[PDB]
């Protein structure tokens, strides 16, 4: 898809989810936004 | 119930004649639809009239 998805520098229409707090089970969609958060720090949705 | 994401819907309707709690009788259901909708089902709620 060379010749159509790349456009410009990037495309933010093709988004994903890199970070999760767990391996997710195969043929689920997960819609949420929420922060991941590794450590016991609380995030309150913001990075650090 | 559930499998991957593939709802199972057994109906099965029989006559009875019953005051209260239940009868005792045996009884197998049959599919009645199938409702491949994936969507994860966490709750349920009863409606009436
Ligand atoms: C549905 O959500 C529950 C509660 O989060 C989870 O335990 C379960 O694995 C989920 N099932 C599916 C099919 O996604």
């Amino acid at each position: 898809s060379n010749n159509l998805d790349s456009k410009v520098g990037g495309n933010y229409n093709y988004l994903y989810r890199l970070f999760r707090k767990s391996n997710l089970k195969p043929f689920e969609r997960d819609i949420s936004t929420e922060i991941y958060q590794a450590g016991s720090t609380p995030c309150n949705g913001v990075e650090g | 119930k559930n499998i991957d994401g593939y709802f199972k819907i057994y109906s099965k309707h029989t006559p009875i004649n019953l005051v209260r709690d239940l009868p005792q009788g045996f009884s197998a259901l049959e599919p009645l639809v199938d409702l491949p909708i994936g969507i994860n089902i966490t709750r349920f709620q009863t409606l009436l009239a």
